[PDB]
């Protein structure tokens, strides 16, 4: 499951986490097994005009 | 007239009552947790901790 997220909320992708996206868009199970990968996308997913 | 002649049965009854009473009393103990009542710690903290 892949998407793009704001920088300050990267810590919210974890079991038992509360925030803006944690309980409104994407919530992981408490017993989730697997891995999470986060990397930068400034050079491609950012525009000078926004 | 004279009392205290039936010590064995009274002792048995007292032992049973005391054991039940202390078993009930053990509920209020903390055991190192935040509180001795489940509802308070449920409504005060989210599940993960």
């Amino acid at each position: 499951d892949s998407f793009v997220i704001r920088g300050d909320e990267v810590r919210q992708i974890a079991p038992g986490q509360t925030g803006n996206i944690a309980d409104y868009n994407y919530k992981l199970p408490d017993d989730f097994t697997g891995c999470v990968i986060a990397w930068n996308s400034n050079n491609l997913d950012s525009k000078v005009g926004g | 007239s004279t009392a205290s002649a039936l010590g064995k049965l009274q002792d048995v009854v007292n032992q049973n009552a005391q054991a039940l009473n202390t078993l009930v009393k053990q509920l209020s103990s903390n055991f190192g947790a935040i509180s001795s009542v489940l509802n308070d710690i449920l409504s005060r903290l989210d599940p993960p901790e």
